[PDB]
This record gives C-alpha cells, structure tokens and sequence, in this order.
C-alpha cells in the first residue's frame, strides 16, 4: 500500500461474498487530477494454490536466505564442498521491508555473499505466493530461477 | 510457545551445510572464509543436526543453560551475600521474576548468549568458592572455563571481569600457598590450564588460516571501533523490533537496581546482615562486563542477554537495600518507588514487536499500546507523578508524616511485582498471538 | 471560506459542489486569461491573514502599568519587613557595620586572563550556526509588524520566547556587523565570569582553608570556565544570557539563604521567569529555586509570628505572576496558542522519551556539531560532578568547604540535567548553559582530589587514569566548526592523529597503564602502607593540578587553531579578516560579499 | 548550658557547618577578623543560625560589637 | 577515455579566462534577496526580502552554502509543506545560475549564487493595492486555524 | 505602628499585582486588516 507502484496483485476472500453469487465486476475511479496519481487493472481471476511443500520438494536446492531457515526445516539448502557451490532452483525471502535493508544488503557480492554467484547466471523472477488464510499478511516471497 | 531470537536460520543453515564442506563456514556474508578462532560450539549443533533439525530438539542447550543458571543462582550466588539475602521471600522472588524477564526476549533462539551467561556465572561461583577454603584448583579451573567461554563468540570476553574481580583475596592465596610449595608447580598448572583452547581453536584450522579468515573479516565486514559504543544504546531507545516494550526491560531493571545499590552502600559503610565484599564483587563483575562488552566487532542489541544471569542477583540484593528495614525514612523509598514509575513509563513507549514469524498475531506488534485513545506510557507517567508529588511533599514534613501501614505495605517489594506483570505480559502476549 | 470549500454555477442544477475546509487554495495572485471589459458581476476579493499585527490599545496599557507598579510597591514592603526583622529601624537602610575585605593578587590575575581571552576570541571566533538564522529575523522584524519566523511555519510568530529578537532588532539597526551584533554574547561571560570569582569561590569554603586561599583552584576554575565557554556561546544563540540568569539565580537564593531575608528570593524568582522566557532550555533557571527550597520555608515558618503566613506568599507569587506583562505586551493568549500549536504540528519535535539522544549526537562519527572540544566541556562537568557526589555521599565532610552551598550546587546541576528531558528539541549545542557552573564544579573537585589523593597512592592513580580516560574519549572526534570557521583549521575533516596514527589510542594505551599501576597499589596495600605520601613542597602541587594542565592544554589547542588558520592563510578569506577589517575604516565594510569574485556571462 | 559547655560546644559546630573551618581550632581567644577569615555575609549567617538553636535575638546593630569569640561569650553571659 | 564502464565519460567544452567582478558590484546591498541558513551572517550588507502586511516581496537572487549542507538542511528546513519562502520563490519564480569563485582559494566549494526570473512578467501582471484597516478583538477568540498542512 | 503598615503593603500590593498582571493575555487588541 505504501508503494504504489509495484504491480501488487489485490485479493477478495470468496467465504466473504454470499454463497449464492452468480458474477463479480471490477470498478475503478481515479478521481484526482495529480498526475502521479493513476490506476491500472486486469481482469479477476480465480487462483488453484498448490502447497509449497509440494511444488518445492524436500530435494531440489534452495537458496534461502539467513532470516527464512528455522520456519522452513526441510527444503534442504545449496551445499558446497572444494570451493565450487551449487545452483539453486529457487530463493527464499522474508518480507519486503527485512529482504530490502537486511538480506540483500548482507549477501551481496561486493561483501562476498551468495547473490555474486546467483546473479550472473540464474536471471530470477518472483512467484504468486498467499498465507492459507492470513490474506492480508506478507510473509515473504519465493523466486524462480532460469 | 515462546518466541525465538533473530540468528536462528543464520546458525541453523551454517551448521547443516558444515559437514559437507568440512569446515564449519559462515556460508553467507565472507568469501567462504571459516569461524574458526572462535566457534567450538557450532560443531555441537552441526552434530545435533544429524538426528533432526526440529525446533523443540536444537533449541535443548538453550533450555539446559536456563535451568543450570536458576540451580546455581538460588543455592551458591544469594546464600553468600549475608543472611538477610536468604531467609527473605521478596529477594528471591524478584531473582526469579528478573531471571525469568531477562532470559524470555533474548536467550531463546540459538545464539550462545545464554551459555555465555552460565560460563560467566560458573567462573563467579568457582572463584568465590575458592577464596573459602584458600585452595587452587577452583581458581585453576575458573580459567579453564573462562578460556572456554571466550572461545565461543568475541563477546564471550566475560568471565575475564570475573576473574578479575576476585583477584585481590585470592592472591592472599597464591602468596600463602607460595611459601608452601616452591612456585613453579603454582604457574605451570595455570599456565598449562590457561593455554589449552588452543588445540580446540586450531584443531581443523592452521595460523595462516585464521589470520587470512581475521583480515578478510576485519576489511570487509561490520567491525566498529571502541569509541562508537553508544550505538549499542542508541538502538535501544528507538520504537522499531530492535528494541521494544520486551528488550527494553532486562536492561533497565538491571541498570537501576546496579546504580541505586552503588549509593546506598556508599554512605551506608556497614549494614548488618548483608556481608559486604561479596556485594561489592556482584557490582564489580557488572561494571567489568560493561567495559569489556566495549572492545567487541559488533555492536547489537542482542548483547543484552548476558545480564540474565547477574542483574537476577542485583535484583535480588536491592530488594533487600531498599527494604523498610534499611531504608528507614519515607522519603527514600518513595523515591525509589517514583523511579520504578518513570522506567516503566520510559520502558512501555515503543511497540509490542517480535521477530520474523513470532509477530503473528501479537495484539501491538506495529504500534504503541494506547488503551483507550491513550498510551500507557501517560498512565505510568501520570502514576510517577503522583508518587513524586507525595516524595516531594514528605521532603517538607516533620520525619514522621508517611508511617502508615498502607504506605508501607506497597513499599516492602515492588521490583518483584513489576518483573511479574512484565512476565505476565510476555506470556499472555503468545497465548493471544496462538488463540487468535 | 473556513469550513468549506465550494463552487456554483447558478443556473444548472448539476454545477454545485463542495469540498472539505483543508481543499483550500494557495494565493499567489490572479492570473486569467480573459482580457475582458469591466463588466458588473466579474470581481474578486481576497482577505488576507494578518492576525499576528496586533497592537494593545487603551486598555493592556493601563493595566499593563498598574501591574507593575503594584509588584514593586509589594517588594518594597517585603523588603521594609526583612528589615524589621533583624532588629534595625529602618532608618539605617543597608548601613555596613564590618570593613570590606580586599581581593587577592591571584585572583586580580586570573580576570586579567580570562577577559583578555574572551576579548580576543571575538574578534577570531567561530560564530556559531544559528545567527543568519536571528539575524535575518531581527532584520526583518521593525518592517513586519512582529517577530515573524520567516523560514517556516507559515509566517507564524515567536510570541513567548521573542523578548531577546526585540533587542537584537534594536542594534540590528545602528549597525549589522558581527563585532557589533555579537557583543552581549560576550558582557554575558565577562559578568558570568565576575560573579563566580567575587561571590562564588567565596561562598563555598570562606576561611584560612581552601576553594578561596588555594590558588590552583581559581585557575582551574578559570580554565574549565574558558573551556566550557568558547566552543559553546559566540553567535547570537541566547545560551550565553540563560548561563548568567543561572547563575544569577543562585546567588540571589543563597544570599536570602544566608542573610535570613526574603526579598532578593523574590527577586530570583523574577530573575528565573524571565530567563525561562529566552528559550524553551530555559527551565534551567528554575533548578536553584528547587533545591533551596527547604531552607526558604523553614524561614517562612520561622517569623510567622511577627508578619503572617499570607504577607510573604502574597509578594511570592505577585513576582511569579510579572513575566505575563513581558510575554503578552501584544500577541494575546489566542495567537500564542495558534503559534504554538503550528509549531507542534509542523517541525521536528522530540519526545520525553527520547531525551537521551542528545548525548548520542553529542558523541557520534563526524558531525562538526559534536566536534572534539564539545565532547571535552560535556564530559569534564560529567566527571566533576560524579567525583564530588561520591566524595561527599562517602566522608559527609571535607573540612575547608562548606557543605550546604556544596550540596546546593550538586542538586542544583542534577536538576537541571534533569529538567532537560522535557525541552520540544534536543540539540547538541544546549550543553552550553552549564558554563557558569563548569567553572565552579571544576575548582570543587580540583580542591578535594588535592586532600583525599594526598593521604594514598591509589586515589591519586585513579584520577589521572581517569582524566585520561576523559581525553580519550574527547580527542576521537573531528576538529570541526561550523561553516567558515573551518577555512584552515588542523584537523577538521578526520581526528587528530600524529604521524598517520590516531591519538585517540595513544590515550587509552596510557590510560590501561595507569589503571594497571593504580591496582598495582592497591594490591600492595596489603603488605605496606598507603598514607606514607610525605607532602613537603612538592607533593603539594603535584595533585592538584592534573585537571589544571588538561583545560589548559584544551583552550590552547581550540585559540591556536583559529590564530594559525588566520595567520597562515592570508590574504585568503578567514572569519577573522572580516572582523579586523570591520574594525578599522568605520564598521561599513561587506565580510564576503567582496573576496567573491562572479562571472555574470 | 551555662559557660564552655555548650557556649563553645555549638558555636564550634555552627562555624563548621557555616564556614567550612574545623572545631578543631575555634578557641575563645581569637578573634574573627584577625585569625579566622569572617567577613560580614557569614557573620550574619553565624548570628542568625545561633538564633534557631538557642533562641537569642542577636540584632544587627549589636554583632559589630563582637570582636572575638570569647567576646560572644561574654555577651550571651550577659544575657544569662 | 579507455574505461568501458557505461558510467565513466566526461563531456567537455572549450576554454575560456574568464572576466570576474565582485559579487558586492553585481547584486549590490539594495536589491532583494533570499539568504539562506548558513550564509546569512557572512554577507551583512545584502538585505533580504520584507513582508508587509502579510504580503511578501519577490527576491531576485539566492545565496546558498556549498553542496553537502544545501542538500541536508537548507532544501529541507525552508520547504513548502513547511512553510518556507519556497512557498512562493517555487510558484512564482525560475531559478538560473551564476559562476562563482572564491579570490585567491581555487580548491574551496564555498556555497552558489542563483538568478530569479519571474514567469508571468510584471509588466502585464502588476502589484496589489491591497487595502489596510483596523478592528478591536478581544484576547480569547479565534477564527479558526491556520492550513499548517502539508 | 510602623510594623502594620509594612504588613498590609505587602498584602493589598500583593493581591492587587497578581490579579492584574493575570488578565493582561486577555485584554481587548487593536488589530490591522488587509483586503485585495
Ligand atoms: C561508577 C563507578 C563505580 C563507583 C564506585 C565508587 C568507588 C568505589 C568506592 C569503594 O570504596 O569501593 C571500591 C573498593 C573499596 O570499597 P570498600 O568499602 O573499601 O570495601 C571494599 C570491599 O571490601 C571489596 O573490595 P575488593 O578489593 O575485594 O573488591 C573491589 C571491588 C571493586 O568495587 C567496584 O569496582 C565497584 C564499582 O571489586 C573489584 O575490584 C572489581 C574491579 C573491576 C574491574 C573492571 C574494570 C573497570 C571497572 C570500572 C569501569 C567502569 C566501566 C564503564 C564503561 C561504560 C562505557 C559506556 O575498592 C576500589 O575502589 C577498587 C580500586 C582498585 C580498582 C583498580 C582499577
Ligand atoms: C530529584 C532527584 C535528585 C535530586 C538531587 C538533589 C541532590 O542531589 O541533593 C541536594 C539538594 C538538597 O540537599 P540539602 O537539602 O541541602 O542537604 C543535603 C543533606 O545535607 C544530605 O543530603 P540527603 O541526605 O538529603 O541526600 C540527598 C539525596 C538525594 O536527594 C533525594 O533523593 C531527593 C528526593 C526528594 C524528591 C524526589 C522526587 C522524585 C525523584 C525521582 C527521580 C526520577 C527521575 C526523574 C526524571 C524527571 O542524596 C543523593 O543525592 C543520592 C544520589 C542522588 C542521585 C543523583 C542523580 C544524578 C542524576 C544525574 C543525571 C545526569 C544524566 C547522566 C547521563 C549520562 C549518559 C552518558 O537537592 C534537593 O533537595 C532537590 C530536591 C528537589 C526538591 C523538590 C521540591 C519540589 C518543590
Ligand atoms: C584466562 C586466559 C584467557 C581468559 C584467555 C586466553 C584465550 C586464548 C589464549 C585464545 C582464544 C581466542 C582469542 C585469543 C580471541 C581474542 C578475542 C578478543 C580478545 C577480542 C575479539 C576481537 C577479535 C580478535 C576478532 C577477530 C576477528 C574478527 C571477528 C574481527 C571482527 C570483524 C567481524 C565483524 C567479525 C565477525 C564477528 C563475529 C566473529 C561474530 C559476530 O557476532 P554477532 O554480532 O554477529 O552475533
Ligand atoms: C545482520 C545480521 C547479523 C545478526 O543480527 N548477523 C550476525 C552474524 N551471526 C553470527 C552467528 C550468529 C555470524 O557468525
Ligand atoms: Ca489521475
């Protein structure tokens, strides 16, 4: 909400709507003049939420990072054994506000860091990711490497 | 159901990824560089992994060394500051309540600080028990256990202040014991003793190593110098996670009991039942800790965790400073009382946050109390007024105005008190956070 | 208008609409782009602010007399009553019985060396931040109607703290050069100075003894005075009036104190509402007031018998209830409250709770505003009053100073440090109000750890490893002023350092070494003694001036930094060619605005 | 309360506490200009702190009189 | 140029000696002008801009300090949702700049000096003749608050 | 009695110069207006 410009990806819980609905439409005003002040919006769709624990298994490598590894004790990190690392297949990452000024800040490359490594040949893209029922809490992200 | 500290995926990832390096690493910041002047402690958990890496399973030292330090604490450390320390429910009450209320926000996760609070403590009880019998061997292995403890973190530099503090009776040993048995065999067991960490420091390691690993650490990383200390307290008075309502506390109680005891036995050379010199250590244990915790890389917050253990028995001995009994004149303890009002005001003025997944579902993780439109810092500063305002009217009153049984019912202990509404808070704060 | 916010085409029924009262526009002018006629029903008609122009009338100005008069015709018969008191007749008004007792060779000679110093350093001074600041204030002042802010707060006034703008637009007048405008800054510190030599060194400890016969201790507190003076208070900041008002207060409280009288009590507290009324760190002056409280009302319920308990508090709170007609001359309580409820709103304020970030950005990296020889003022008076707290907690006594001005002077400075906690901002530069009593503070504890380190050796290690502890701390920071003053300063953009090494560590290095001497004794003790210090001549003099050589050391180094930039850089610009050049040719002469040179195409 | 009893024994107190100087050296045959240092603040303060415990009304027209310690001794015999 | 970074090149122009005047000879101690904070104290013959009757007075030049204290405290201590003078020297007003030395110190970045154009000339949008009177209030009344909003 | 006298002084001077210097914040002003 503070950063609104970031392609965000609003979210109505169906169990609020009554049982018997038939259809939904969007509605959007923009109503001031500032031209800072503006509005985009694509069509509503009905998500199919897989788990976590099962799209990422309990075998591939993960990167997660050093504030997200007591919460997840079974994704089995990226190892490394006479100096050559391992490439993940996806990254863990607490919340915008923790991942922006604490762990890319961290492990960058200019300090050593695992995301010198990730960063020339992995090219990660973010993942649409929700709490089973905490629809208004941001627990973090989780993203895709190519 | 308690909450966890802040380092425990850091620890938790650099110990499962230890034993396929063959070295323990830090994995994430430096490049690829070991732990290894310091980290004998971390090979325990990257051997506890191999069982499982649950929750409730690495998290048993942590738990062991709480217990330990209570067993200690109550039965060697408070039936040794006279006979009025024991015999005395309130002093060990508030030692409880304080231990409890310094132990809960920091010493839960994985970081070492509470074993470096049971090895700054097993060092204090070793050396005090030595200087009762004029032995050496508890002052041999006090040093064993402060080698030990300082090779665990760069803020294990404690235990040192302990043994520093008992230094002056206890060369009336080592002289006595000179004129005894020559003196060679008094400084080769304590150097022999002294100089054993480092086969457990260099057993993987070589020199060059761990001075490459140093300069690497030292260019690169956040190493600040002595002269920036305050930073450590400027952190503490901001209204963000680190430092809130739970990690304020620890701190405070323990900083106003050590500076009100300090004058109180200043003008008060002799107090019967109190056994002044083992008191007069307990302070200066403090004070060392807080200069040494200066010359460290880092300073965080997280450091407050190691006065769990000595700000319990510097609750405890206030409580009994401060007692009707010692203080005898109304005005001084309503002091003391308009004190404790303004600390917690001070303390209750920031959020009600915990860390990653420990803020879930906590009633003011994002904002101050305020109950009812208004905070409850204004309460506990209208309260401090109020207690003020009948201090300072007993300054101007013929020393026998506030003698009553009701001023001196609520005067008898008010550290416990406090401690236990402030455990109480904690605890209901993660029962509401798991109902809810 | 207020409460709304509107438009209305007249004959369309879906042309209405109205907006909140904060969907107010800006004025700046009108600018169409019709260009037609003067037709009837075009008009526009804007009413402007101006709620601060006030002027008080026939009334307030009556009264406003009335008040006065009234106050002083009660002083006059407090004071007839004091009078009364002590068996005169009120016909021998202050008729001295016992001859005058004379001054000192060394206390005529530290004057001499203070006030030439603080001559010389307002000609190559350092101008502190804030007077651009108050003089364009009291610049633009006469011509706006009232003392307006003019760089923020929507040109709100300043109406309980502006009784000091209205003078500084006084001389901003006659002159507005900095040699002239700077002068009460300094007859503030020459009489700051003045007071404590001839009444204060003399109060506390007035016998064959000490603190008024040691002459170590009139020029330590010479030297601590200086410097705590001169990194602090030479702008136009009203710190250097709320450090004399201070001290004033206390010398008023003790004389009423003393003399068992009751008017100059009355008089301090005229004396503290109006020093209160400089800046919001001004409760500072009500500290003295605090403390000698207890031994005003034993005088109070000591003569009740002749006068009652109603004519003393009448005139007591009459001399509280003056400061209304300095404060409201104009701007009534109305505009007082909507200035400072904008102020509030708008700007940065910090809370109680925070007020522990003001030693924070006193001892932090860089930041010129909490430079080396700031972090020295703050932690000498630190050090000085500690001392002389546990000195006199332990020992009751101290034989060769008296106790109940000693014991004044500590709680009068705890409660001031402590009355600082409720101030809206919570600068650096508001340490120098302590001044006056840093001198003070500093002779008290050069004059005990001459006494209590004289019969031991561990005392006498522990204070020099203190003192250098002290340094080390202090000489850790930037040798930095403010904008100007850093035109050729030693050190103003890194720490000192000797050769490619910092001092800082050197400092501590001796500091460890000291200490380890220090418990070296204290473990010896017990197989010697530690009284055994014969003080013959030598020992004398060898423990009381550690505190002497380490301030005097400080102002040299904060005088020759200035006098080298100004010396070695010439003809360059430095803040103190300007002043010699306003000096001489009349006072007309432009400081920068002539060693600028432009290029206009 | 008669002479050397309390005469001495709390005008050597009331001078300690006022000006700092030790009991040690407060003997009746000094007097206050010439041996101690007592200008005319700290005499007034000395006869008005006598009056509270020994309450004797020492008016200001009659301290000018009293040159030595012993001649307050005198004096306040006088007045018993 | 041999750096293939995409952050490293330099863009010059040709040389010129420049001909210099003092700055007292260019603004001049009569016209109006907006000193800043800092660089208020060391130029005590420029006078700044009145306010009349609540009603400000255009400047026509600008002294700022040097560049690391205009872009922590002068830009930010005299905002606009603040209520400083850029309320109206941002509305009203286009800035420029002027090349500025200081005599003799080739190595010292002493502050700036900027022009002021206005954006609606006054030849075609004049003053006011804004009217002036007089009333009695009394000492408690209030109408209403100041829009001390940002 | 020149002790009465004094005494009263003190008192009705007192009185009078506390509820005067009391109500000067809220006395009538003259105030400027401006109109375009
Ligand atoms: C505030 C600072 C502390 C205020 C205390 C005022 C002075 C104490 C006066 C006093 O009589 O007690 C001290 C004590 C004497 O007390 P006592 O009534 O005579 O009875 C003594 C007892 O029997 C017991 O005497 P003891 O000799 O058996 O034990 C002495 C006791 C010592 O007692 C104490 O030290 C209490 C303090 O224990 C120690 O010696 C511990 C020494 C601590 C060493 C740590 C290094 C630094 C200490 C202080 C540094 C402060 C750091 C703050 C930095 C923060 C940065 C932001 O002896 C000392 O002063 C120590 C002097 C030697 C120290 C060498 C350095
Ligand atoms: C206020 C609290 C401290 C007052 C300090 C005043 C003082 O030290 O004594 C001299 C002086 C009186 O001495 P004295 O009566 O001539 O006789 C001395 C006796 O011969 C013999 O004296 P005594 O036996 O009466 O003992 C006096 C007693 C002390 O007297 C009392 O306990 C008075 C209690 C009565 C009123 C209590 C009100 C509530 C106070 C609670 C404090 C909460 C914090 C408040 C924050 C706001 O002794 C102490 O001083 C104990 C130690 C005091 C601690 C000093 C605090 C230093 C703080 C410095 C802060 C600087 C920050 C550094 C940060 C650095 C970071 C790097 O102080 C006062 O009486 C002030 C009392 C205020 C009057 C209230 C009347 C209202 C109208
Ligand atoms: C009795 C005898 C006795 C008491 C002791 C003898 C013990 C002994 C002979 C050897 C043990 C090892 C030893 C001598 C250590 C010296 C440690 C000291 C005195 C101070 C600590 C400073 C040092 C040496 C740091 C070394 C390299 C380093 C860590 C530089 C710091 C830069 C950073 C940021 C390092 C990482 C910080 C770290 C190691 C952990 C971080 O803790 P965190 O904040 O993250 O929780
Ligand atoms: C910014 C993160 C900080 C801790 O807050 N990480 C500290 C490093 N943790 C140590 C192990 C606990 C490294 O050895
Ligand atoms: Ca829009």
């Amino acid at each position: 909400g503070e950063q609104p410009k970031a392609w965000r990806n609003l979210r109505f819980a169906r169990a609020k709507m009554p049982a018997d609905a038939v259809a939904v439409r969007v509605v959007a005003e923009d109503l001031s003049l500032t031209p800072e002040d503006w509005i985009a919006v694509t069509p509503p769709r009905v998500p199919d939420l897989r788990s976590l624990q099962e799209y990422v298994g309990s075998t591939q490598p993960v990167l997660l990072d050093w504030a997200v590894g007591l919460a997840f004790p079974c994704q089995q990190p990226m190892l490394h054994a006479n100096g050559i690392a391992e490439i993940p297949k996806f990254r863990i990452t607490p919340d915008y506000s923790a991942k922006k000024l604490d762990t890319d800040t961290w492990e960058d490359g200019t300090n050593g860091g695992l995301l010198g490594i990730t960063d020339l040949l992995l090219r990660a893209h973010v993942m649409a990711t929700y709490l089973s029922r905490d629809w208004a809490r941001d627990w973090g992200s989780l993203r895709k490497f190519d | 159901i308690g909450a966890n500290s802040s380092d425990d995926g850091y620890i938790l990832g650099m110990a499962r990824v230890a034993d396929h390096a063959g070295y323990m690493s830090n994995y994430f910041r430096w490049f690829g560089s070991p732990e290894d002047p310091f980290g004998w402690y971390y090979n325990l958990l990257a051997l506890m992994t191999h069982v499982s890496d649950a929750s409730l399973w690495m998290r048993l030292p942590d738990l062991a060394a709480g217990l330990v330090c209570w067993l200690l604490l109550s039965r060697e450390v408070l039936p040794r500051l006279g006979p009025a320390v024991e015999a005395s429910k309130p002093a060990y009450w508030a030692a409880a309540m304080v231990l409890l209320t310094a132990w809960m926000p920091f010493n839960n996760g994985l970081r070492p600080e509470g074993i470096i609070a049971l090895g700054s403590l097993v060092t204090y009880v070793l050396i005090e028990r030595s200087m009762r019998y004029s032995r050496l061997t508890p002052a041999a292995l006090a040093v064993v256990t402060a080698a030990f403890t300082l090779g665990v973190q760069p803020t294990g530099l404690i235990a040192v202040a302990a043994l520093v503090a008992g230094g002056r009776p206890m060369l009336r040993i080592l002289v006595r014991r000179h004129r005894l048995v020559g003196t060679l065999p008094l400084v080769s067991p304590m150097l022999a003793a002294g100089t054993v960490i480092l086969t457990v420091v260099f057993a993987d390691q070589t020199l060059s190593t761990v001075l490459e690993a140093t300069r690497v650490r030292a260019k690169i990383g956040p190493s600040q110098a002595w002269y920036t200390e305050n930073l450590r307290y400027y952190y503490l008075i901001l209204p963000t996670v680190d430092g809130s309502l739970s990690r304020r506390f620890g701190f405070l109680i323990t900083a106003l009991c050590l500076f009100t005891a300090v004058f109180i036995m200043l003008r008060r050379k002799r107090i019967p039942s109190v056994a002044r010199g083992p008191a007069w250590r307990l302070m200066g244990v403090i004070f060392g800790t807080m200069f040494f915790l200066m010359f460290t890389p880092t300073k965080w917050v997280h450091h407050f965790g190691l006065f769990a253990a000595v700000g319990a028995a510097m609750a405890a001995l206030t409580t009994v400073l401060v007692s009707p009994s010692v203080l005898r004149w109304s005005r001084n303890r309503m002091a003391f009382l308009a004190a404790l009002f303004f600390l917690l005001a001070l303390c209750w003025a920031t959020t009600n946050g915990w860390w990653y997944v420990s803020s879930y579902g906590v009633p003011f993780n994002s904002a101050m109390p305020k109950i009812d439109g208004i905070t409850v810092s204004t309460i506990f500063f209208a309260l401090f007024a109020i207690a003020a305002g009948y201090a300072a009217w007993l300054h101007f009153a013929p020393r026998g105005a506030g003698e009553g049984r009701l001023i001196r019912a609520l005067t008898t202990a008010p550290v416990p008190i406090v401690a236990g509404f402030m455990a109480a808070v904690f605890v209901a704060s993660m029962v509401a956070g798991i109902v809810r | 208008d207020t409460g709304g916010a509107g438009a209305d085409f007249m004959g369309i029924p879906g042309g209405a609409g109205t907006l909140p009262p904060e969907k107010k526009p800006q004025v700046g002018g009108i600018f169409t782009d019709l260009k037609v006629g003067a037709q009837p029903g075009l008009s526009a008609r804007v009413d402007i602010d101006t709620r601060f122009i006030t002027t008080p009338g026939a009334l307030k100005k009556a009264v406003m007399l009335l008040g006065v008069l009234a106050v002083l015709v009660a002083m006059v018969g407090l004071a007839a009553l004091d009078r009364l008191s002590r068996g005169r007749t009120l016909r021998d008004w202050l008729t001295r019985y016992r001859p005058r007792v004379r001054v000192g060779f060394a206390s005529r000679l530290a004057d001499a060396a203070v006030i030439a110093t603080l001559l010389l350093w307002h000609v190559i001074g350092a101008t502190s931040s804030d007077d651009g600041y108050l003089l364009t204030v009291a610049r633009v002042a006469p011509k706006a109607g009232y003392v307006a802010n003019y760089y923020r707060y929507f040109g709100t006034t300043e109406a309980p703290f502006d009784w000091y703008t209205s003078v500084l637009a006084q001389l901003a007048a006659v002159s507005t050069a900095g040699v002239w405008m700077r002068l009460p800054a300094t007859l503030a510190g020459i009489a700051c100075w003045l007071i404590v030599s001839r009444f204060v060194l003399r109060r506390l400890g007035p016998g064959p003894g000490g603190l008024a016969s040691n002459r170590v201790a009139v020029f330590t507190a010479g030297a601590v005075f200086l410097s705590a003076w001169l990194p602090f208070n030479n702008g136009l900041r009203p710190e250097p009036l709320i450090a004399l008002g201070v001290l004033v207060t206390w010398v008023l409280v003790e004389r009423s104190i003393a003399l068992g009288r009751l008017a100059p009590a009355a008089v301090a507290i005229i004396v503290a509402t109006l020093t209160a009324t400089l800046a919001p760190q001004g409760l500072i002056a009500l500290a003295p007031l605090l403390t000698g409280a207890r031994a005003i009302a034993q005088r109070i319920r000591r003569r009740r018998a002749t006068d009652g308990l109603l004519a003393p508090l009448a005139v007591l709170a009459a001399a509280l209830s003056l400061i209304t007609v300095v404060v409201f001359r104009d701007q009534t309580l109305a505009t007082v409250a909507e200035s400072a409820r904008i102020k509030y709103k708008v700007g940065p304020t910090i809370a109680w709770y925070q007020d522990f970030l003001r030693y924070y950005f006193l001892t932090v990296e860089s930041n010129v505003e909490g430079s080396m020889s700031r972090r020295f003022a703050v932690l000498v008076l630190l050090f000085c009053l500690f001392g002389v707290l546990f000195v006199l907690l332990r020992r009751g006594r101290v034989a060769g100073l008296a106790s109940g001005p000693a014991w004044r002077l500590i709680g009068t400075t705890a409660v001031g440090l402590l009355l600082l906690t409720f101030t809206p901002t919570k600068w650096a530069v508001q340490f120098g109000a302590f001044a006056g009593l840093a001198g003070v503070l500093g002779a008290v504890t050069a004059f005990t750890f001459a006494r209590i380190g004289l019969h031991s050796r561990r005392n006498l290690t522990l204070y020099v490893t203190a003192l250098l502890f002290v340094l080390a701390w202090a000489t850790s920071g930037i040798n930095g002023w403010f904008y100007v003053g850093n035109y050729g300063v030693p050190w103003y953009d890194i720490q000192p350092v000797i050769a490619s090494h910092p001092v800082t560590s050197m400092f501590l290095t001796l500091s460890i070494l000291t200490g380890l001497l220090a418990a070296w004794y204290h473990f010896r003790m017990d197989y010697a003694g530690h009284t055994e210090v014969k003080d013959n001549r030598r020992n004398r003099i060898l423990a009381s001036t550690p505190l002497l050589v380490v301030a005097v050391i400080m102002v040299a180094g904060e005088v020759g930094s200035m006098a080298k930039a100004a010396v070695f850089r010439y003809p360059l610009y430095t803040t103190a060619k300007a002043n010699l050049t306003a000096l001489s040719t009349g006072l007309s002469s432009c400081a920068m605005a002539d060693d600028v040179l432009a290029e206009p195409d | 309360a008669a002479t050397q009893e309390e005469i001495i024994a709390g005008l050597a107190e009331i001078i300690e506490e006022v000006t700092g100087i030790e009991p040690s050296e407060v003997t009746p045959e000094k007097s206050f200009v010439d041996d101690l240092d007592i200008d005319s603040l700290s005499m007034v303060e000395i006869a008005v702190q006598t009056e509270d415990k020994y309450g004797v009304k020492i008016p200001d027209e009659d301290l000018a009189g009293l040159r030595t310690v012993g001649d307050v001794v005198a004096y306040i015999q006088k007045l018993e | 140029d041999p750096n293939l970074s995409p952050e490293q090149w330099f863009a010059f122009t040709p040389p010129r000696v420049p001909v210099l005047e003092s700055l007292q000879r260019l603004i001049g101690s009569a016209t109006p002008v907006l000193m800043d904070i800092a660089t208020a104290a060391n130029f005590p013959c420029q006078r700044p801009f009145s306010e009349h009757l609540g009603i400000a007075e255009l400047p026509q030049y600008r002294i700022l300090p040097d560049h690391k204290q205009t872009a922590a405290s002068s830009n930010l201590w005299q905002s606009s949702s603040t209520g400083g003078p850029f309320l109206f020297t941002q509305a009203l007003l286009r800035t420029s700049t002027i090349a500025t030395y200081l005599r003799g110190d080739w190595y010292r970045d002493w502050g700036s000096v900027e022009q002021y154009h206005r954006l609606v000339p006054a030849d075609q949008a004049p003053d006011a003749v804004v009217e002036e009177g007089v009333i009695t209030v009394p000492g408690w009344g209030r109408p209403g608050p100041i829009r001390a909003l940002p | 009695r020149s002790h009465r006298i004094a005494r009263l002084a003190a008192v009705v001077s007192g009185i009078a110069g506390l509820l005067l210097c009391g109500i000067v914040p809220l006395l009538p002003v003259n105030q400027t207006t401006a109109t375009i």
